[PDB]
C-alpha cells in the first residue's frame, strides 16, 4: 500500500548498500513500481556457483 | 553554518556517497541528523492539568 518513492527512501536503499560488497558481484540493479513491492537483482560473474 | 548543521550535512549527503567509494569498511558519524526537539516545561504542563 506505499508508493514506489515511499520503499524507494525506505527499503530499497539499505539493503543495496550491504548487497554492493558481495563477492564476485559483476553488478546489482533495483527496482520500484506502483505494486507495493521493491526488487533488488544482483548479478554475479559468470561461472560462480 | 552551526555544528548541527555540518553534521546534518554530513549524514545527509557525505557519509552516503563515502560508503561507496571503493575499500571502504564502514564509516562512522560523529554527528547527529536534524529532528523536531520539543522542550517541555513540566510546571506549565501542571497548571493546565495535562
Amino acid at each position: 500500500g506505499a508508493t514506489a518513492k515511499t520503499i524507494n527512501d525506505s527499503v530499497v536503499t539499505l539493503i543495496e548498500r550491504e548487497l554492493s560488497g558481495v563477492k564476485n558481484l559483476l553488478y546489482y540493479s533495483a527496482t520500484t513500481d506502483t505494486s507495493g513491492t521493491a526488487e533488488i537483482t544482483a548479478t554475479f560473474k559468470p561461472g560462480t556457483d | 553554518y552551526s555544528e548541527v548543521d555540518l553534521s546534518d550535512y554530513l549524514v545527509r549527503n557525505v557519509v552516503e556517497e563515502l560508503k561507496r567509494v571503493e575499500g571502504v569498511g564502514k564509516v562512522q558519524s560523529f554527528g547527529a541528523e536534524k529532528a523536531m526537539r520539543i522542550w517541555v516545561d513540566p510546571n506549565k504542563l501542571v497548571s493546565y492539568g495535562l
